[PDB]
């Protein structure tokens, strides 16, 4: 082909790297509050109010993050809380990991549009796999309900 | 399974799907972490056991190792993992389609 | 000639000066190689590996690479 | 990188800080325990004087800033 | 370890006496159980010196070349005459080159 | 730097090096039409490469070994 | 001499002026900066921008709309203000083309700067641009194709136009689903142009593909305490009465008695009046009652005892949309039940969307009013999806009003540039150079569109120019692979109104900016 | 990432850094400003300039010489410094051509800015300019006429 198009801007790459760094920093922040052996964080707002919490959405929205990528991750956690109510930390860590991988993907010389479509394909395949692993459950089975509730409360 | 699917593909999309799978490996590493286990060895044992066909093999913090977890009663509904994956992928796709910041 | 304040940047500057003094060429390759090594070490550390073990593995791989370079080297008159 | 407008303490630092705050609160009232204990004499920075041995009164009158020390006070 | 006992008001002289007795016992035990070789073998002495130097060096950044640096150190020390004066061992630092490029000049 | 796609070019050159045993295949920075540096006469001293690798490894080892900063 | 460079000073402190060269320099710099900022968000492969507000709330906005980008920026360059107002007016007129018109104006002003540097009087440039604009407008009008007579062909054109409009925005991921949604929503208006009849409800959570167009209607209001939560074969009465401490409008009236028994009697009379009003409302034979204003506790229980739903505080837009979707009449007097038409729908119930509850009207009679539920992962995603859907709906409504369509993908710009070049090749003087610059800007538009995708823009533009010169009038950019193709076959079409407005507004703004040779600023407040 | 646009700050107070966009923009602006300033003093109908010193002496001088105009100006743009040094060296080597060389360099850099805007790698521009310079020098040498024989 030859030399090809010359990237005159270099500023979009800087913006992408900054956004990814912010998201990865947010994930590393809320990374230690995951699982039954996780711990809670104490957050003090502008006033004297003190919050001790393990909920990822509460941790994210309680502290002002000042970065657009971090704010979008906070909105992501809020949306996950709305639709699901738990797994608010896992989704944020997943997004941070995805963007961290996107760092090396972009550095390898891949346009940030092939990455998006490939991520969509991977998401569809992963949805298929997760549905394959799923097991049917009915509300009449109290043991499964109790196990789910206990698993939810294990990390608090 | 996504590593296998990436191996079934070709071009830059194979690399992107490989990165996707390697990013999905982060949560198991974090679960191995925070519990005193060795993350690398625990994650490798998870991968090996799942390759052997153990679909329900997971991190067992009670015994400080790896075992079946359906006997440990550690389950969550599907519309937690599915929702998290879908929302995270959509957010990442939205973030990737950004190339400038303007101060209002 | 770069006015840096970070100590690691000063270490990079001294590494370039060391490469210049010892050889005189390749003063730009060393910085890129060190940056790539530390970038990979970042994601290795994120997975829970002691940095000393990363350094030991890097030393082993460097020995292997140096031996390979000696193997594939060619002589000139 | 986190870009949070505040101060962050993580790991053994915050744990030791909380334990030190709780230890300070305990040490304030540790001298008023038991029959051989002795009362204290609080001044309200305006001339008001309070002489008491009750732990609740002492912890209520004091103005406390650290969250863990507070936790002990409301305890 | 002795901070708690201090906190109940234990007399500091008792703690000092206990430390003194424990230290005397520990020093005597160290002198008793320390391994020494009374053979005056030059090869064995060199091996012992090299092992001690390796152990003293296996905590620094030159721990990867610890055997090689320990061999240099033993060779350098064995050539001092009777006082083992530090000023008789030159240390020259020249920028550039790997650790394996470092040399000892006889 | 030469405008080529990095990952694709590197993968192709690596595959060529693996297939045919030839450690002389590199990047065609000047677009001379061949990937073999022997004919292109791209020559580097072995001492330079060895020094590069050694110095980079030692500096990385130091940077990894540091775990505290105490600036005033 | 000049006011600024005179021995005596004629201004107050803080007020200055810029003469010919300086004014032209500042205007061109501002226009080029605006064009460069708004571009790179153009075409199918354009990226979005982050608008981080510096205000106290620090509003965060991720957008691709050029008009919104230019709206929320602190602009001090007056020519930049002209361009921003152009973009806003373009958005007001039609939903799309804001980025296109802004970039075209910026490129025109860049060409004007080059011509001025080439020692050409600006009036000559303006005359040449007027002639070129006339020629380009004639060519575009001659290139328009109309398909409104054929129902199926018009529907296909609507789908193509919606897809082309949504190609650049974030909804390009689910372009097919969103295009079908937008086309159905617009077609449900039955020819009416009021986009206010289409309500977009943004509910957080869920994938962007979970968005859907409700078959009936959705309301975000509540129901009385003792009223049914589900009715079948509803007979709806929409009203705009008070029913809240309803006072007789004689403002000077008062109760003036000499005993508390009389006060109690008057209070009972007031309650009786309210009960009589409720009875008159019920005389219409209704199942569900919707009031624009508040409904107090007494009418609430009066409706509850009658088993009648009473939805309160549905604002003017709410009652208008309910009247449109159900066919009822917004009534404020109930002395003539036979003169009032009641809206009808098959089912009214409460649905569970996200964590919120909404009232769902199913099987509506008229249905000339739509509600669209948008599900997203972030608030920014929801806002951008709403803006993109608004753009698509605006363009579709314009196409419904005027069915003439032109081919996109740079085909229209290439045809305009070809016509302008043909005109310029038979004109003496420097006006020919001015028209050549006009054509250069018109060609630069698809050049930027191609650059945004990373393709060889110069080669593609040369191929397109050659094809248009040969006679291929439908050739355009194919961004599936990065070649040229037939826009008719590939189904990239745009509204003729949007392209005409873009061309004319860009030419007008370039003309008005170019005429300026002196900028005088008063002392800032 | 970038040296300046990173969460950690790697510079002393007052140190700056401009990446590709900013570096090219500043270089082109400085070069074009220098070229525009020194031009209009070119050709038989060129005009002169007034150089007013801001120091204590406040030395006054009018000149048509490009080298003297470029010497006695406070210049902060580094590319402008490059062009000023070019003009001074040209004056040192030969007496004339100080304005022409600066104008030619400014026009070349303006064309380079246009080419970069057209998404052309600067190395390709440099190679093409080297070929063009070789051809132009050959043509100019072939066009030269010598009259040193006849007095
Ligand atoms: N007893 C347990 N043993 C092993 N893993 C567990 C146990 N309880 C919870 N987990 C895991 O911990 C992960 C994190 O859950 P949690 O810490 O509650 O945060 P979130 O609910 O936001 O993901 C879950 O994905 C779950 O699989
Ligand atoms: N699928 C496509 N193929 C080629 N060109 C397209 C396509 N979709 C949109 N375009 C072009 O992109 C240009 C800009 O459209 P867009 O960015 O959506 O809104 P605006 O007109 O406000 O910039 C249009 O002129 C259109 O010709
Ligand atoms: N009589 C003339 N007719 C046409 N061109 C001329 C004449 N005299 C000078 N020039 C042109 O003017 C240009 C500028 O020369 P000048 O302004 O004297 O200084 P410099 O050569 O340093 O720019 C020269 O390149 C020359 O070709
Ligand atoms: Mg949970
Ligand atoms: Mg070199
Ligand atoms: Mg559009
Ligand atoms: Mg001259």
């Amino acid at each position: 082909r030859g030399k090809g198009a010359y990237q005159d801007r270099d500023k979009p790459a800087q913006i992408r790297f900054s956004n990814i760094s912010a998201a990865k920093a947010v994930a590393d922040a809320i990374r230690t509050s995951l699982g039954p052996k996780g711990m809670d964080k104490m957050i003090q707002d502008g006033k004297g109010d003190v919050t001790i919490t393990n909920d990822g959405a509460t941790i994210l929205k309680q502290m002002q993050v000042l970065h657009p990528a971090a704010r979008m991750l906070v909105e992501l956690s809020k949306a996950q809380d709305i639709e699901a109510g738990d797994g608010t930390t896992s989704v944020v860590i997943i997004a941070g990991s995805l963007l961290d991988s996107c760092t090396k993907l972009l550095q390898k010389g891949i346009h940030p549009t092939i990455i998006s479509e490939s991520f969509q394909k991977a998401l569809e395949k992963g949805i298929e796999i997760l549905t394959d692993m799923s097991r049917p459950v009915e509300l009449s089975d109290r043991e499964t309900l109790l196990n789910s509730a206990t698993t939810s409360l294990n990390s608090k | 399974r996504l590593t296998e699917y990436s191996r079934t593909l070709s071009g830059m999309e194979s690399y992107c799907v490989r990165a996707f799978a390697d990013a999905m490996e982060v949560i198991p590493s974090t679960l191995a972490e925070n519990a005193g286990l060795n993350p690398i060895s625990t994650v490798t044992e998870l991968r090996n056991r799942h390759a052997q066909g153990e679909k329900t093999a997971g991190i067992n913090v009670r015994k400080g190792g790896i075992s079946n977890i359906l006997e440990e009663l550690v389950v969550q509904p599907l519309l937690v993992s599915v929702s998290a994956l879908t929302l995270a992928t959509e957010t990442v796709r939205s973030i990737l389609k950004i190339d400038d910041v303007v101060n209002t | 000639m770069m006015d840096v304040d970070h100590q690691i940047a000063k270490l990079m500057v001294e590494l370039s000066k060391s490469q210049d003094d010892e050889i005189g060429d390749g003063t730009t390759g060393v910085v890129v190689l060190a940056g790539a090594l530390l970038e990979e070490a970042e994601q290795l550390l994120d997975r829970g590996i002691h940095p000393i073990r990363i350094a030991d593995g890097y030393e082993q791989a460097a020995r292997v690479a140096i031996e390979h370079l000696d193997k594939i080297s060619d002589s000139v008159l | 990188p986190l870009s949070v407008f505040g101060d962050r303490s993580t790991g053994e630092t915050i744990r030791s800080q909380n334990v030190m705050a709780a230890a300070s609160i305990a040490n304030i009232v540790k001298s008023s325990l038991g029959p051989v204990g002795l009362d204290k004499m609080l001044v309200d920075d305006i001339g008001d004087v309070t002489i008491t041995n009750d732990g609740a009164t002492i912890l209520k009158l004091l103005e406390v800033e650290h969250p863990a020390a507070k936790v002990l006070c409301e305890l | 370890q002795v901070k708690p006992y201090v906190e109940e008001g234990l007399h500091p002289q008792i703690i000092i006496r206990a430390f003194r007795t424990a230290t005397q016992l520990a020093v005597n035990k160290i002198k008793e159980i320390a391994v020494t070789v009374k053979k005056a073998d030059k090869v064995e002495q060199r091996k012992l010196l090299e092992k001690c130097a390796m152990t003293a060096l296996s905590s620094k950044l030159i721990s990867q070349q610890k055997a090689f640096f320990a061999k240099m150190v033993v060779d350098a020390v064995m050539m001092l005459d009777d006082l083992l004066q530090l000023k008789m061992i030159g240390i020259k630092k020249v920028q550039g080159g790997a650790l394996e490029d470092s040399q000892l000049v006889a | 730097n030469s405008g080529m796609n990095p990952i694709q070019t590197m993968t192709e050159v690596r595959a060529r090096q693996v297939k045919e045993m030839n450690p002389a295949l590199g990047i065609d920075c000047l677009h001379k039409g061949t990937n073999d540096m022997k004919q292109q006469h791209v020559i580097e001293t072995l001492i330079g490469k060895k020094q590069q690798i050694s110095l980079a490894t030692q500096m990385v080892r130091m940077i990894l070994k540091i775990d505290d900063i105490r600036k005033p | 001499a000049s006011l600024s460079l005179a021995p005596v000073n004629i201004f107050k402190a803080g007020a200055d002026e810029e003469r010919a060269e300086t004014a032209r320099l500042t205007s061109f710099i501002g226009a080029i900066a605006i064009g460069d900022l708004v571009k790179s968000t153009l075409g199918p492969k354009g990226m979005d921008k982050i608008l981080l507000s510096s205000g106290r709330d620090a509003s965060l906005m991720v957008t691709n709309d050029g008009a919104t980008i230019l709206k929320n920026i602190g602009v001090d360059n007056p020519a930049a203000k002209v361009l921003v107002d152009m973009s806003r007016v373009q958005d007001d007129e039609v939903g799309d083309g804001t980025t296109s018109v802004t970039v075209l104006a910026a490129e025109l002003l860049r060409e004007a700067e080059s011509l001025i540097a080439k020692k050409i009087h600006p009036q000559t440039i303006i005359a040449g641009w007027r002639e070129a604009t006339k020629a380009a407008r004639e060519a575009l009008l001659s290139s328009a194709v109309d398909h409104g007579s054929d129902e199926v062909k018009f529907r296909q054109d609507l789908m193509n136009i919606a897809g082309t409009t949504l190609s650049s925005k974030l909804l390009t991921h689910h372009k097919d689903h969103f295009t079908k949604l937008a086309v159905e929503a617009v077609l449900r208006l039955k020819g009416s142009g009021n986009l206010e009849a289409i309500h977009i409800i943004k509910k957080l959570g869920g994938s962007l593909a979970d968005s859907y167009l409700d078959e009936g209607f959705l309301l975000d209001k509540k129901i009385g305490v003792n009223q049914p939560k589900r009715i079948e074969n509803a007979k709806i009465l929409i009203a705009n009465t008070g029913m809240d401490t309803d006072k007789i409008k004689i403002f000077g009236s008062r109760v003036r008695v000499d005993s508390t028994a009389k006060v109690a009697e008057i209070e009972h009379a007031e309650k009786e009046k309210m009960k009589e009003k409720v009875e008159r409302i019920l005389k219409h034979g209704i199942n569900c009652f919707i009031n624009r204003q508040l409904i107090y506790n007494y009418p609430e229980q009066l409706f509850g005892a009658a088993g009648v739903m009473a939805i309160e505080h549905a604002d003017f837009a709410g009652v208008e949309r309910l009247a449109l979707v159900t066919g009822g009449e917004i009534a404020s007097t109930f002395d003539h039940p036979e003169l009032v038409k009641l809206g009808s729908c098959k089912l009214i119930e409460e649905v569970m969307i996200g964590e919120d509850k909404l009232i769902h009207f199913s099987g509506v009679a008229l249905g000339e009013a739509c509600t669209i539920v948008l599900r997203g992962a972030t608030q920014q995603i929801l806002d951008e999806a709403e803006r993109s859907l608004h753009d698509a709906l605006c363009v579709l409504a314009q196409t419904v009003k005027d069915s003439r369509t032109v081919y996109g993908g740079g085909c229209s710009e290439m045809l305009m540039a070809h016509a302008v070049t043909q005109l310029a090749n038979r004109t003496p003087g420097k006006e020919a150079v001015a028209m050549e610059s006009y054509a250069k800007a018109l060609r630069m538009l698809p050049t930027i569109i191609a650059d945004n995708a990373g393709y060889d823009s110069a080669d593609l533009v040369a191929q397109l120019r050659a094809a248009h010169s040969e006679g291929n009038t439908t050739a355009g950019l194919d961004m599936r692979e990065g070649t040229i193709g037939d826009m008719a076959i590939l189904g990239i079409t745009e509204s003729f109104q949007v392209k005409r407005q873009v061309l004319l507004s860009a030419a007008e703004a370039a003309e008005v900016i170019l005429r300026v040779d002196n900028i005088i600023k008063a002392a800032p407040r």
